[PDB]
């Protein structure tokens, strides 16, 4: 899909 | 606006205290999407939601996939220089 990844670092 | 260089200090075991989004596969920069309260980025200051991360400790992030930026950010130790610009 078009959705972006989001990641906590 | 202006490009800023900001230093983050943390213990080895701490996270940076930021969430990032974007990346090359989405056609957009690595963007900060959250600053988590009380964590190193919030305590040290100078990093904000909507900042694009251009480089971290001298390592260019401008053409990285999302997971590549996650890796480079996750490998940081105790002193971390961010080069950021608000877009």
């Amino acid at each position: 899909n078009s959705r972006w990844q989001v990641t906590r670092v | 606006g202006p490009i800023r260089k900001v230093l983050l200090l943390k213990e080895d075991h701490e996270g940076l205290g930021i969430s990032i989004t974007g990346g090359k596969e989405h056609g957009v920069p690595i963007l900060i999407s959250e600053i988590h309260p009380g964590q190193p980025a919030d305590r040290c200051g100078g990093l904000h939601v909507g900042d694009a991360i251009l480089a971290v400790n001298g390592v260019n992030l401008r053409d990285t996939k999302h997971k590549e930026a996650v890796t480079i950010l996750s490998q940081q130790r105790g002193e971390i220089e961010f080069e950021v610009v608000y877009v």
